[PDB]
């Protein structure tokens, strides 16, 4: 009864004096030896035009070549980043869309949405057409993100405190993730494709096991909620975007969060953020119409993307690093180089 | 003495109603580029040297009068539309949400440059027949008030008519429209009325004289940088 | 080779001149969104312009969902006698008693013929029907009493007849969706539905709508919500209508109000069982105000109505001031001319006059 | 109820992991941040006859 909470606070009270024991010397003492990068500045190579409301995802294909939007208008279309030309104009059956995805092999595409319906379409096969090949409904609650292992498996997040791993032949969730207490906004799956992440709405973070099925560790050093999520190119460390202007990069061994990305001139929310290839820098959109540039070891901005009229909501970076995208909510997608 | 810099400044004051007109989108913000591509950088500004004639070519005032006369007749018919297309989307919002101005360009030009290419002119009088031999400007005819009746009285016919039904629905749906609608109309008619009191008195009859009507006409072509300020 | 250059181009051309169609028929469309609490009436309105405009109106399946609201309604009454305070009870029923308790926990019922009778024997009995008239403090289905009533006809493997849909309660798992036309203009309402949630975050979403409806239970406030001692149900409802004027995304969104549910506020206030002023002391001092237009009645229940009506008012009047709008109404969801009568204001036509294009005035 | 139960449990669980200095990591980070950044198109910017986007 009561005398359970007492075991709950003497355990969070060892493991809060162990993280602190575990703290040597902070980040900034040891990375500001080295010389910094200095300004940057890209324009905007290539613009594409042709949706009709607000962009809501976004994901690159494997070749860096082909990417896939999804609008509040219901119409996935792919499109040519080399020479902009469209290829496909896929409808929806719900017009409510969230989420988008892009294979490994290039072979399919999936839109989640508030349908509650995580579906899967088909790009290449015979009589040069599009459509659905299975639809799974097992979740309640909208969803949140969709994401890719191999042509079998699809890893799903909805809005109901779970996560599962789904499975395109049989249909039916293969296990499920329980353990948070609010509402999950985001997911990215590591280079090994053996962990992976989610930011929930109750100020915290964990690190799940796709194989066994079980909580592994829990990061809460944010003060509201959060809204993105991504790798570091290693696999050993991730960066987090939280409601507030903070941004954080934890670590998955020191289990301690190293640096605190802020700055006193904004008050802005952010909805999603990325790595470079070799890990150097850490772009984030923001709420305030345009984006930002920071640095991952000296946590100060190098750069702003300011070529939008609206905020953003999503980002991406080649495979290939070659190229940044980002999405807005005028209906017009970007690239930057 | 001091009259010699007065024309300058006026020739120098009209070129920034110039730059304030090409210093300026939707369905009906495509009618204002209208308004502001139609002329005080070309037709008004010679006015300052035609103070002293300039009688650098008989052909070339042909075309000085035939460009502002259908730049005024572009203004007063891209006016109207402008006042007809908002009548249309209040009354009716059932239905609401190039081609027209084409058109009004064209009826533009067929009442300015015909009777101007075809040298038509005046009465054939001893002072005319000197004149036109040898800058002036009278027409015979009823030409003026033909003219008149195609680009002065389209704005009581519409622009008159066009508010007393949207004013209407001012007191019935319940100060601030009549502050903002005074001064569409006022800028307009108290600019452009007082030529329509001038063409009809000197061809009927004379009572009026050639410099202040060279004034009066002189007075509202101002309305050109005036529409682009209150637009917008 | 220039043969797929050439390819592409045309497929281009193709996909582009099909947005360009589909451009026009996106913008020539109004939208409208759902909201309010439980049990309030949300799907009840779109079932309506379903069944009133677009022709659209698998009967099995409401077979079986007639019956399943007539075998939750009857237990919940009989199991709340012996748990009330009261001694307030019913003699060789008590057999009757004794299934009722198991076929409660069931995963399914054959609903055989013998189980009809006996219900209805159950309900004829003076001392169910008291337990009935005292529903403020157990909880109990709205549409309970029309169902009951009528058994024999629905008994007689039948087809549901004519406002049978419109009185079953199914909840809406997901969302709910209608399209329809009424005169050369394709409208698009949308329930959000999804049971109950606290944090609104895909409120986001819906920042392009023309108007929000709100509809409200203006005949309940002297129960509590679903989970109990909360508060009374109109207090709940006070409270979601303020969050929602004061929204940062929600800042230049019009609202349509509708006080649903006024004929059981009719009939209630009739009887003299409950009084407003216990709950809502600030009443008994109410006065009436000048301006009134009562339908057709008695001044006892049109003094009523005005004050829940301002009590909704006044918290719109206050925080908005310029590109904020309430519109008052009075509807009955059930009653199919109500509905029709309000046509939607005459499709809420003082506002198209004046929102439209009448600001830049 | 026994909501308690299971997540003292799991709270056990992950209070046994093992731990490592900071300096390490932070060691490790700026190491393969420094080997890896020859391939970073983004930092040096590209020649123009090497950018396939210009
Ligand atoms: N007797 C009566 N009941 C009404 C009236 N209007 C609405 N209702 C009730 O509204 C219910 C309709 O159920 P739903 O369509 O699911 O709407 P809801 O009860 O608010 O539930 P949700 O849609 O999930 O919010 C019916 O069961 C009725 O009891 C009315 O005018 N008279
Ligand atoms: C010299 N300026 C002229 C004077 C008379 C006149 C103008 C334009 C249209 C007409 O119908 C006119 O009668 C003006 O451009």
């Amino acid at each position: 009864l009561d005398q359970l909470r007492q075991e709950a606070e003497q355990l969070k009270n060892q493991i809060r004096d162990a993280r602190k024991a575990c703290a040597d010397a902070t980040l900034s003492q040891i990375t500001n030896n080295i010389d910094p990068v200095g300004r940057i500045q890209m324009r905007t190579r290539r613009t594409l035009r042709g949706h009709l409301a607000k962009i809501y995802a976004m994901h690159w294909g494997t070749d860096s070549r082909l990417l896939v939007s999804a609008s509040q208008d219901g119409k996935l279309i792919i499109w040519d980043s080399y020479t902009t030309n469209k290829v496909h104009a896929i409808p929806l059956r719900s017009s409510w869309v969230m989420t988008c995805a892009y294979a490994p092999s290039g072979n399919y595409v999936a839109c989640g949405g508030l349908d509650n319906i995580c579906s899967i379409y088909n790009l290449k096969t015979r009589e040069g057409n599009v459509r659905v090949s299975r639809e799974l409904a097992g979740h309640t609650g909208y969803l949140s993100c969709c994401r890719f292992l191999d042509d079998n498996q699809i890893v799903t997040s909805s809005g109901d405190t779970t996560c599962a791993l789904w499975d395109i032949e049989t249909g039916q969730q293969t296990t499920t993730f329980t353990g948070h207490t609010g509402d999950v906004m985001s997911l990215s799956l590591a280079p090994d494709t053996r962990l992976f992440v989610s930011g929930a709405c109750d100020a915290s973070a964990k690190l799940w096991d796709v194989r066994e099925g079980m909580c592994r560790q829990t990061f809460t050093g944010h003060e509201s909620d959060i809204n993105a999520i991504c790798f570091f190119p290693n696999g050993n460390a991730f960066a987090t975007g939280s409601d507030d202007a903070t941004c954080r990069l934890f670590d998955l061994r020191a289990d301690q969060e190293l640096m605190t990305y802020s700055h006193d001139n904004i008050i802005c929310g952010i909805t999603s953020v990325s790595f470079s290839k070799s890990g150097r820098l850490l772009l984030a959109g923001y709420d305030d119409f345009n984006c930002n540039v920071w640095d991952a070891l000296k946590a100060d901005r190098a750069g702003v993307l300011a070529g939008h009229d609206n905020r953003v909501s999503c980002l991406g970076v080649t495979d290939d690093g070659m190229a940044v995208a980002t999405g807005s909510w005028d209906s017009f997608l970007k690239i930057w180089n | 003495v001091w009259v010699v810099g007065m024309g300058i400044v006026m020739s120098l004051i009209v070129l920034a109603i110039v730059f304030g007109n090409v210093l300026v989108q939707t369905v009906t913000n495509y009618f204002i580029t209208s308004l502001a591509c139609a002329m005080g950088l070309a037709v008004v500004p010679f006015g300052a040297a035609h103070i002293l004639t300039w009688t650098f070519g008989n052909f070339w005032c042909e075309f000085w009068t035939s460009i502002d006369v259908l730049c005024v007749t572009a203004s007063i018919e891209t006016l109207c539309v402008i006042a007809v297309d908002r009548y249309f989307a209040i009354t009716s919002p059932f239905k609401y949400q190039r081609v027209i101005i084409l058109m009004v360009w064209i009826v533009s030009g067929l009442t300015s440059f015909l009777p101007i290419q075809m040298h038509w002119y005046r009465a054939t009088h001893q002072e005319a027949i000197n004149c036109y031999a040898e800058c002036d400007f009278f027409t015979n005819q009823a030409y003026a008030i033909a003219s008149s009746i195609v680009s002065f009285y389209v704005p009581l016919v519409i622009m008159v008519f066009v508010y007393s039904r949207v004013f209407q629905e001012a007191k019935r749906q319940l100060h601030k429209a009549l502050k903002t609608l005074g001064i569409i109309m006022g800028t307009f008619t108290l600019c452009w009325l007082p030529f329509f009191i001038v063409n009809i008195v000197h061809v009927i009859q004379n009572l009026i004289r050639k410099e202040v009507y060279i004034l009066l006409n002189w007075i509202g072509y101002v309305n050109s940088g005036f529409n682009p300020l209150i637009y917008c | 080779q220039r043969n797929e250059e050439k390819a592409q181009r045309e497929a281009n051309k193709k996909i582009e001149k099909q947005l360009q169609k589909d451009k026009q028929v996106y913008r020539a469309t109004h939208r409208l969104l759902l909201l309010g609490a439980g049990e309030s009436g949300k799907s009840t309105i779109v079932k309506q312009m379903r069944i009133l405009h677009v022709n659209g109106f698998e009967k099995a399946t409401k077979v079986q969902d007639i019956k399943n609201n007539l075998k939750e309604a009857i237990e919940t009454i009989v199991a709340a006698m012996s748990n009330l305070v009261p001694p307030v009870e019913l003699p060789e029923n008590q057999f009757r008693v004794d299934y009722i308790l198991s076929v409660m926990n069931v995963p399914d019922f054959d609903f055989p013929p013998e189980f009809y009778e006996h219900a209805k024997a159950l309900w004829e009995d003076e001392g169910v029907r008291a337990c009935y008239e005292r529903s403020n403090e157990y909880q109990l289905i709205d549409c309970a009493q029309y169902f009951l009533d009528k058994i024999d006809v629905i008994k007689q493997d039948y087809v549901p007849s004519d406002q049978d849909l419109l009185r079953c309660r199914v909840l809406t798992s997901g969302i709910f969706e209608t399209k329809f036309q009424v005169d050369k203009v394709n409208f698009h309402m949308f329930d959000v539905g999804g049971q109950r949630d606290e944090r609104r975050k895909w409120i986001q979403c819906f920042n392009d709508v023309t108007a929000i409806i709100f509809v409200v239970a203006s005949s309940s406030y002297n129960m509590v919500i679903r989970e109990d001692n909360q508060t009374n149900r109109l207090q709940e409802a006070l409270n979601l209508f303020k969050s929602i004027w004061n929204n940062r995304w929600l800042r230049t969104i019009s609202v349509i109000l509708f006080l649903n549910k006024q004929d059981l506020l009719a009939e209630k206030v009739l009887a003299g069982k409950s009084k407003i002023e216990d709950y809502f002391p600030e009443f008994a001092r109410y006065t009436t105000p000048e301006d009134a237009t009562p339908e057709p009645e008695d001044p006892r229940v049109t003094r009523a109505k005005y004050f829940i009506r301002d009590e909704f008012l006044r918290i719109s009047t206050a925080s908005g001031d310029g590109r904020h709008y309430c519109y008052p109404h009075f509807t009955c969801a059930v009653d199919t001319e109500n509905i029709r009568r309000v046509f939607n204001d005459c499709r809420d036509i003082i506002q198209r006059m004046h929102l439209r294009q009448y600001e830049l005035l | 109820i026994a909501q308690a139960r299971k997540l003292v449990e799991q709270l056990k669980m992950e209070a046994n992991i093992d731990r490592i200095k900071v300096s390490k990591a932070a060691a490790d980070l700026m190491a393969y941040c420094e080997a890896h950044a020859k391939e970073d198109p983004l930092l040096t910017p590209v020649p123009a006859s090497e950018n396939p986007f210009r």
